[PDB]
């Protein structure tokens, strides 16, 4: 790997610089290098990893959606034939997106998840696994679409099971996991009722535990609670 | 699109 | 080149798709492929080329400025030594920026400028040449800084000379050239008086010719006139 | 920074 010659600490330093510069591809490459050193990641370092790849794949997903919409419109009655270019370019973006997802999944499988024993780390990585399978599912249309969806579900479910046993209902990782799994149900699994039930139960159980929190923990938890409420408002 | 984190 | 096997028309089609998707690196790569077909560019195609590279280099310049500021702060009294990483990463971004500038300059030199005989095309390309030498100047600190600055000046000057002979004072290319050459004077050549004089004279001569224009041409010219006024307000 | 086009 191109980062093999750089010190772990220097990769982490540079990932932080890249974030400040809004250079998210660089940020992700630095963090991939850091993971490949083989040591476990701290909380802060896990956050750097997630932010980097979230921003890279988020841009790819937005571009894919633009291109997919143009492609769909081209396939409507009365649309003039414009050749293979729209499909080709959507495919190009799609392949690059899949590549990023496969990279992240690969880091999780080799060997972040297996080394993660604390609930906070293990849930964080399993949530990521669910998220990147969900991104693969968004673009999947073939023989494997069901298996990709099931991979996302399985990762999310393991993360939910651990989170419910090991973390308080206000824990931001638990909350963010539930938020995203709820979106999986609504957008990927064709299960809007499950999505709504999860979001509501998660919100309500968090509400009941806010009294235990410091001001700073309260801020963190309530931020994600508001995202749950925002989705519920969208869906009801 | 719905919110995720 | 990786675009050598793609039809010119398909490259142009895909550049437009990439713009819609805000995929400016792809857009630039498509347009580079299109230029390398060897045919002259239409007005619309020149605009695609410029938009693509403006957006790519603009992002690099913004990142470079963030990193340069962090580096400068590190070199102040009382700043803790943090090692070579800030300089290294600023250098990385800088080298990539220089590469993009050299690519654009290369397209202009091989062979866009030499084939451009109409004033609108020739001025457009010479303005680009000035602009990308200006970007090189922004980051230059060595033996060649003066020659880089002079290259920008020379390109801008040739474009100004043609524009004044061949184009009306409201022509948007003429206006945009003057806007940018004025910024060159202020920011690169340490000539704020020349910058202000150019912006003022350009604005006033345009104002006097607006009466000749259709509504749509008026909109185009007045947009750039407002940028001139905005700079004048900043500088006075 | 000043405006350019
Ligand atoms: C190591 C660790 O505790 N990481 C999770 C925290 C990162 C910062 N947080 C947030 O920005 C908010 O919640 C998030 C963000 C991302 C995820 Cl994956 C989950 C929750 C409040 C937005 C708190 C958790
Ligand atoms: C072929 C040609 O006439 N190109 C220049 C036009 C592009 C669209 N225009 C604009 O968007 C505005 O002026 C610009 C933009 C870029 C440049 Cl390099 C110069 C002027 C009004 C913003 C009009 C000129
Ligand atoms: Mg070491
Ligand atoms: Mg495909
Ligand atoms: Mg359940
Ligand atoms: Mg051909
Ligand atoms: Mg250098
Ligand atoms: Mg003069």
């Amino acid at each position: 790997g191109a980062m093999g010659s750089m010190e772990r600490a220097s990769l982490i330093q540079k990932a932080k610089l890249a974030e400040q510069a809004e250079r998210y591809e660089d940020m992700a490459a630095f963090m991939k290098g850091a993971v490949e050193k083989g040591e476990e990641l701290s909380c802060e370092e896990r956050n750097l990893l997630s932010v980097a790849y979230k921003n890279v794949v988020g841009g790819q997903r937005a571009a894919w959606r633009v291109l997919s919409s143009i492609e769909q419109k081209s396939n409507e009655e009365g649309s003039e034939e414009k050749g293979p270019e729209v499909r080709e370019y959507r495919e190009k973006v799609e392949t690059e997106l899949q590549g990023v997802c496969d990279t992240v999944l690969g880091l999780l499988d080799s060997h972040l998840i297996k080394e993660a024993g604390d609930a906070e780390s293990r849930v964080f990585y399993l949530k990521m696994k669910g998220d990147y399978y969900r991104y693969l599912a968004e673009v999947a249309t073939g023989d494997d679409k069901k298996r990709i969806i099931d991979s996302a579900r399985s990762a999310y479910q393991e993360a939910m099971d651990i989170s419910k046993k090991e973390m308080p209902p206000t824990n931001p990782i638990r909350l963010g996991l539930a938020l995203n799994f709820s979106v999986f149900h609504y957008e990927i699994a064709n299960s809007p009722e499950e999505a709504i039930s999860l979001a509501k139960t998660t919100f309500d159980e968090a509400m009941a535990d806010l009294h235990t929190l410091s001001e700073d923990s309260y801020k963190d938890s309530t931020l994600i609670m508001q995202l749950l409420r925002d989705n519920l408002t969208l869906w009801t | 699109f719905p919110a995720t984190v």
